[PDB]
């Protein structure tokens, strides 16, 4: 089968800015290759098929080039719509294979998480189980972590992460971070802490709650 | 498609 | 405008058939085209199935050979996939898309999971605190996904982050939370509408301060 191999994997750039995102085939496909764009959590959309030409209605700033077994995808002049997923297609060969895509984030002033902690829920302790939930919200940039600690002492195993996709309004990130437990074992300590470790600040963000409050 | 080439359809697929 | 919609089960189990419908609107699949299945793996790797042509001319990836098949029903202008012989690395996301001059025409993509996994009904459990104010909701213990979630019925949606779901020992986590400004809550309600299609289950949870 040909390869695709897709570059770069990820790139973080400014609005105005211009960038290539580049394929290289395995074997020569002889200009069958398309570039498909992709929102994230959502599907695709063709932008140039036989290397470079412009599908209807994709603007000038988005141009192909390249021959042979190696070709490029440029955006002179990026704009806000178009931090997106890029994957290229290769159709000279069956099977028609895939790029491992590109991830275009956009650049922004840092900013520090929002912390918010909850304790469990009634209705979840008839269960015979507890979990305490913190939300790390609207940072940038995207490198962060979270620690949780039952009475002073750090818990490492038992917790669930999860985090968003960059924001589409204000270029930012989120974080979700679940701790689950036994009722018995919540019901044993006192003090439940979330601490958020991020650039905007040498000290960690802390929210707690005391079960005897 | 490339001057060694000519767009052809296999399929319903348009292809140099 | 040409537009195509997947359809088909959320979860098979490991050894049974994986069979997707693509419907057609506004094209007919027997004037031109060929007319593909591809999928994205967990990671976000794709690959291309198989199409049949508007001939009925069908071509298929080698690696899928023996268990594929695409079939048609040119009077209700849809195509099919059928997958037999299903694992757990079958597990993906499944388009449809038109070839023609390039790939111009996508499905909105249906996410299958093979497991032998029970499906379970999720619970539903409300986040509320011990300027601005957050609230969430938290829906643990449910499988396959997907599930929907929405605040006070669609009508809150700024504020709002709902977080990807988590698998671990075969049940999900998924939470979203919402800040709206100070003293709006609890005099004005927040709920929040979960819905879990596999198991028919339909939650509102309506946030209640501590």
């Amino acid at each position: 089968d040909i390869l695709m191999t897709q570059s770069p994997v990820s790139m973080s750039l400014s609005l105005g800015d211009t960038v290539s995102i580049t394929c290289h085939s395995s074997q020569d496909i002889s200009s069958n290759i398309g570039w498909l764009q992709q929102a994230p959590g959502k599907s695709f959309k063709g932008l140039i098929y036989h290397g470079t030409n412009l599908e209807d209605g994709v603007p000038g700033r988005f141009s192909g080039s390249g021959s042979g077994a190696d070709y490029s995808l440029t955006i002179s002049s990026l704009s806000s719509e178009d931090f997106v997923d890029y994957y290229c297609v290769q159709y000279g060969q069956f099977p028609w294979t895939f790029g491992g895509g590109t991830s275009l984030e956009i650049k922004r002033a840092d900013a520090a998480p929002t912390v918010s902690i909850f304790p469990p829920s009634t209705e979840q302790l008839t269960s015979g189980g507890a979990s305490v939930v913190c939300f790390l919200n609207n940072f940038y940039p995207k490198d962060i972590n979270v620690k949780w600690k039952i009475d002073g002492s750090e818990r490492q195993n038992g917790v669930l992460n999860s985090w968003t996709d960059q924001d589409s309004k204000d270029s930012t990130y989120s974080m979700s971070s679940t701790l689950t437990l036994t009722k018995d074992e919540y019901e044993r300590h006192n003090s439940y802490t979330c601490e958020a470790t991020h650039k905007t600040s040498s000290t960690p963000i802390v929210k707690s709650f005391n079960r005897n409050e | 498609c490339g001057a060694d080439s000519y767009e052809m359809e296999e399929d319903g697929v348009r292809k140099c | 405008d040409v537009q195509l919609q997947e359809s088909g089960p959320a979860l098979v189990k490991p050894s049974q058939s994986l069979s997707l419908t693509c419907t057609v609107t506004g094209y007919s699949i027997t004037s031109d085209y060929a007319w593909n299945w591809i999928r994205q793996f967990p990671g976000n790797k794709l690959e291309w199935m198989g199409y049949i042509s508007y001939s009925a001319n069908t071509r298929y990836n080698p690696s899928l050979k023996s268990r594929i098949s695409i079939t048609r029903d040119t009077s209700k202008n849809q195509f099919f996939l059928q997958l037999n012989s299903v694992t757990v690395e079958d597990t993906a996301t499944y388009y449809c898309a038109t070839a023609g001059r390039g790939f111009p025409y996508w499905g909105q993509g249906t996410l299958v999971t093979v497991s032998a996994a029970k499906t379970t009904a999720p619970s539903v459990y409300p986040l509320a605190p011990v300027s601005s104010v957050t609230l969430g909701c938290l829906v643990k213990g449910y499988f396959p996904e997907p599930v929907t979630l929405t605040w006070n019925s669609g009508s809150l949606s700024s504020g709002v982050h709902t977080f990807p779901a988590v698998l671990q020992s075969d049940l999900y986590t998924l939470s979203s939370s919402v800040t709206v400004t100070s003293s709006t809550w609890p005099s004005q309600s927040i709920t929040c509408n979960v819905a879990h299609p596999a198991s028919s289950t339909k939650v509102d949870k309506k946030i209640e301060p501590r």
